[PDB]
């Protein structure tokens, strides 16, 4: 034979993908789970790069082999679709190939190994379904106080359990907004969290509004106003220019004079439009002229200058108003009077250390809130506040995709068991396809518990019996649903616990996990040229 | 390739410890010389820690963020640069419950920090308060930098040179005491003098030359303008070069150059100021205007400069020079001062009171000598800035380390479970900074340090510390050796933070 490359083929060729793709899982395995360990990246410059994140190291690990290029164009589709447990899904797709190539070596045929893993991820799917809850916990039951106790355990503001959470629960339920076909998620940014050293580290306190850290300038205004009216502009008050890169030169001395007057005149017709509209809170995120500031006292309006333009966003949104972009109609200046206006009851200004923050309370429509940690220590309270914003996303997370599944392991020890007894019902060379596929899913209680400092063996055995005696008889003697604890290195119940994960996860990681170890293990022949 | 296991947490441990024993003898007054080859054959026998491992080239990962972690450690603190590598590389040197007894990093990470909680509420404990008002009291606690140095003669006033500067710096409103050296405390080598000529000005101060004989000389009341734009021909907005070469496009240039640089020194010279600083250059056609009006041109000047001579004689900064208003004026400063010093001119915007900032002089006969003033000064001033933080001394000499080692022995008994193993081994671990002392004296290593276990079980453990001159033990009351307490508690965080750093990491791949 006389070509122009190389071609093999054989087990070999099969050994070689396997053994390809386990070691891209044994990079992110020990990396699994919020204990998982760092891991340095190191660049051809000479750079270093350090997190734990499974999908981030994939995105930047470079490692040339066919199979491999495979696995990491898999994570790419499940952070497009989802964006979690990308790290899973490499793992099981390794273990799968672990398995089936242990099969080949007994003269099991590939197309029936692949046939038991699409019958077996089938009747996955199915069990789940089962086992699964809907959103719950929103009314008449509370254990979803313990919901965020759970993450606030690992932290030091989880002193007081029910104190710090009790407030969080209040702040997830009052942001909840439609917006879209009777849909309503919790979006992300809603709720200002700051910190405060005053007394003691038990005056941390609930706020309904929108916190707006800004100044009132000179003394002439009044620092609380009922007035209702809200005016919203991004317009700038002071000098207007052509640009600030294209700067007109003023050859003509008396036309310098003449200009100065015209800025100063066209302000005072738009600083009557303003005040025609008889709103007293004003928000300007262009800046308002030290001119136009003495024109505020006479009516008594309370008006900011440098409004931050993302203060604005969350402020018309609370008041229910619209932003107005600039007073240009194409025509002539004009404020658009009963539109731009916002509504709300009672807007004062509040005292805190060494910032001052203006507190619009009581809107028409706002679905939003504010919380003020008042601690001890600049160390103590600092850790507080990223410790409520991560255990708020948990109790979004949770109360968003409706449907959600106990975490902590507890979804592949339960269809370990089921599926293994589901082998012996079909036959016809699809048992040893499909007995894998249930000692293959028990890696991810496997990696948890290696994490977690423990003995993998004894928790895993704990877990398998658990599960068991949930499918021999439905009485409620047998545990059901039972995770597993990093922290104390022990079985728990996720459903008290509250430790879930949306539905949509684990479906999606057993499915895109399936067809990887399909596609790898299709390739029989390695052509090159 | 690629390095896992537990041999990436093994050979984290050689690289740490290699980069450590290197700089052992070069802790103390009696710290060892090491000499390094160049590759032309210099030789460079210097015994700083910091100038050391900057010329040294490692190549593994771990050493290079052990060297980069020291490196931002000095330019917060001036000093305990060394002791940080010693005591991070001593922690990571116990590799017995790592490898031997296959404990997991977690656990032992878990044993660091419930210890680093207990090391720094013990300094607190066993410190000292200080009094600042004392100019004697301050002047002690200055002298261990300043010994073995050229400024030990004029020392007495190189000490209210930095004692003075630091103070103007602090901000005692706020609450918080923040100090910037670098921005407000800048100092620049002025040539000519002698050490004693070195004295304190307030003021920004500007070492730009005088061109041209016409400038203002002394000034009553100054007036100084800003403005961000620069003086020369105007430039389109595309990318378009100017190269000047046939006369057809000389004589059209300059003309519009000549009218467009008048235009906007006109509404310079209408306020009628005594001096003009641009942030841009000025080129000559705009230094012919400015002359005219008989005042000092300034061209070539930063944004943060500006932002200091602004807040110094109460100016305004303007975006162009033909929106130039009345408002902007240097009311308010001291006097504006040409005059040449050290065959070099000077700009004098200074002032008689405290702008929020200061301007230090330097005054010597050569640049040998102002070299060598100028660091002396620099980690001078770093000294009386951790001081005025927080005014809390701390036993040195290796008393404070045998001082918290006593306290977490004590405390370990009560500690029940697998992490009191590790617990301990911290303990231990601070006696390495004792061990070097005595170690460079010559005296024997086993028979102090044991009869100075005893004394902290007995007396206190604020005194009985070890004498870097002599050898012997000694107690820190009669002795200068008394260190300041914010060097030592980021001395100790650090070293533990480094410490897990290292451990954190099970994996090393490469990547892109």
């Amino acid at each position: 034979l006389s070509v122009f490359g190389d071609r093999s083929t054989g087990e070999t060729i099969r050994s070689q993908n396997v053994m390809a793709a386990a070691s891209i899982a044994n990079i992110v395995k020990s990396s699994l789970g919020p204990v998982g360990l760092d891991k340095m990246l190191v660049d051809d410059i000479g750079d270093v790069t350090i997190t734990n994140d499974g999908a981030t190291i994939l995105k930047l690990l470079e490692v040339e082999h066919p199979a491999a290029k495979v696995l990491c164009e898999l994570a790419d589709l499940q952070d497009k679709e989802v964006g979690d447990g990308t790290t899973s899904v490499v793992i099981i797709a390794a273990e799968l190939l672990k398995n089936a190539d242990e099969l080949v070596k007994q003269k099991i045929h590939p197309t029936s190994v692949i046939s038991g893993y699409r019958l077996a991820c089938k009747e996955a799917v199915r069990y789940i379904n089962e086992n699964l809850i809907v959103n719950t916990d929103e009314l008449g039951r509370d254990c979803l106080i313990n919901a965020a106790k759970t993450s606030m355990s690992s932290k030091i503001i989880g002193i007081n359990g029910d104190f710090f959470a009790n407030m969080v629960v209040d702040a997830v339920l009052a942001i909840k907004y439609t917006d879209i076909r009777g849909q309503p998620r919790y979006p992300v940014n809603s709720v200002n969290i700051l910190k405060a050293h005053g007394r003691s580290q038990m005056e941390s306190m609930l706020i309904s509004g929108y916190a707006l850290n800004c100044v009132v300038g000179s003394q002439g205004m009044p620092k609380r106003i009922v007035n209702a009216k809200i005016a919203c502009l991004d317009f700038s008050l002071q000098k207007t220019k052509m640009k600030l890169g294209v700067q007109v030169v003023i050859t003509d001395p008396e036309k310098l004079d003449q200009i100065r007057q015209r800025e100063s005149d066209i302000t005072k017709e738009r600083i009557q439009k303003i005040l025609a509209t008889g709103a007293n809170v004003i928000l300007t995120t262009g800046g308002i002229d030290d001119m136009c500031l003495k024109y505020f006292v006479e009516a008594g309006a309370m008006a900011v200058r440098r409004v931050l333009k993302r203060d604005l966003k969350r402020i018309a949104k609370a008041s229910g108003a619209t932003i107005l972009s600039t007073l240009a109609n194409l025509e002539g200046e004009e404020t658009f009077e009963a539109a731009m206006l916002g509504q709300a009851e009672e807007v004062v200004q509040e005292r805190i250390c060494d910032d001052e923050l203006i507190l619009i309370k009581n809107t028409k429509a706002r679905t939003s809130a504010s919380i003020i940690l008042r601690g001890a220590n600049d160390f103590m309270c600092d850790e507080m506040e990223r410790s409520l914003h991560d255990a708020l996303c948990v109790v979004k997370r949770v109360l968003e995709s409706k449907s959600v599944v106990p975490g902590g392991g507890a979804v592949e020890a339960a269809l370990s068991i089921y599926l293994e007894n589901y082998a012996t019902s079909m036959g016809s060379r699809e048992q040893l396809a499909i007995a894998e596929f249930a000692r293959s899913l028990l890696v991810i209680p496997n990696t948890l518990a290696v994490n977690a400092a423990q003995d993998s063996t004894d928790l895993v055995a704990k877990l398998r019996a658990f599960h068991n005696e949930a499918q021999v008889n439905p009485e409620r003697k047998n545990l059901k649903w039972i995770g597993l604890d990093l922290s104390n290195g022990k079985p728990r119940d996720n459903k008290q616990a509250g430790v879930f994960e949306p539905t949509i996860v684990k479906v999606k990681s057993l499915k895109f996990a399936t067809e990887a170890a399909i596609t790898i293990l299709r390739i029989d022949d390695l052509i090159k040229l | 390739k690629r390095e896992s296991g537990r041999k990436v947490q093994s050979g984290n441990i050689n690289a740490a410890k290699t980069i450590a024993d290197i700089i052992r003898t070069c802790l103390g007054p009696k710290s060892m010389m090491k000499m390094l080859l160049d590759p032309m054959g210099g030789i460079v026998m210097t015994n700083d820690g910091n100038a050391i491992l900057r010329e040294i080239q490692v190549q593994h990962p771990a050493a290079k963020s052990m060297i980069e972690i020291s490196r931002t450690q000095d330019e917060e603190v001036g000093d305990g640069t060394t002791s940080v590598i010693i005591l991070a590389g001593e922690m990571l040197s116990v590799a017995e419950h790592f490898l031997e007894q296959q404990m997991h990093p977690t656990v032992v990470i878990s044993a660091y920090r419930k210890a680093l909680d207990d090391m720094i509420s013990t300094l607190k404990k066993i410190s000292i308060p200080v009094d600042i008002s004392d100019s004697d009291m301050m002047l002690n606690i200055i002298n261990s930098s300043i010994t073995t140095k050229a400024i030990s003669r004029w020392s007495s006033l190189a000490c209210n040179i930095a004692l003075d500067a630091v103070k103007m710096v602090q901000f005692e409103e706020n609450g918080r005491k923040e100090i910037d050296i670098k921005k407000y405390a800048r100092v620049e080598k002025i040539p000519g003098g002698i050490i004693e000529d070195s004295c304190v000005l307030r003021g920004v101060m500007i070492n730009k030359d005088v061109t041209h004989p016409r400038m203002r000389r002394y000034i009553k009341n100054p007036r100084i303008v800003l403005l961000d734009s620069s003086l020369e021909y105007k430039k389109g907005e595309s990318q378009t070069d100017i190269e000047i070469t046939r006369e057809e496009d000389f004589t059209r240039i300059l003309q519009m150059e000549e009218e467009y640089i008048q235009q906007l020194c006109e509404d310079i010279i209408q306020l009628k100021p005594d001096v003009v600083i641009t942030e841009k250059g000025i080129s000559d056609l705009a230094q012919h205007y400015l002359m005219r009006a008989n005042i000092t041109a300034i061209r070539r000047v930063r944004k943060t400069d500006n932002n200091r001579i602004a807040r110094a004689c109460g100016a305004r900064i303007v975006s162009r020079p033909e929106e130039l208003r009345e408002d902007d004026v240097g009311t308010g400063a001291g006097l504006l001062e040409i005059k040449k010093i050290g065959d070099e001119y000077f700009t004098f915007i200074t002032d008689c009171k405290d702008p929020k900032a200061c301007t230090i002089l330097l005054r010597g006969a050569s640049k040998e000598i102002l070299s060598e003033v100028e660091r002396n000064l620099q980690d001078a001033m770093q000294v009386c800035r951790n001081v005025l933080l927080d005014p809390q001394l701390v036993p040195g000499g290796g008393a404070s380390e045998m001082a918290v080692a006593h306290a977490l022995t004590e405390k370990s008994k009560a500690m029940t479970g697998v992490e009191q193993w590790p617990y301990r081994a911290v303990a231990q671990a601070l006696e390495v900074i004792p061990r070097t002392l005595i170690q460079n004296c010559g005296a024997s290593t086993i028979r102090l340090l044991t009869s100075l276990r005893a004394k902290h079980t007995q007396e206190n453990c604020e005194t009985w510390g070890v004498n870097g001159e002599t050898g012997t033990l000694v107690d820190m009351k009669e002795l200068g050796i008394w260190e300041p307490l914010a060097v030592k508690l980021q001395t100790y965080k650090t070293a533990v933070e480094t410490a897990v750093l290292l451990l954190r990491i099970d994996d090393i791949v490469s990547g892109h």
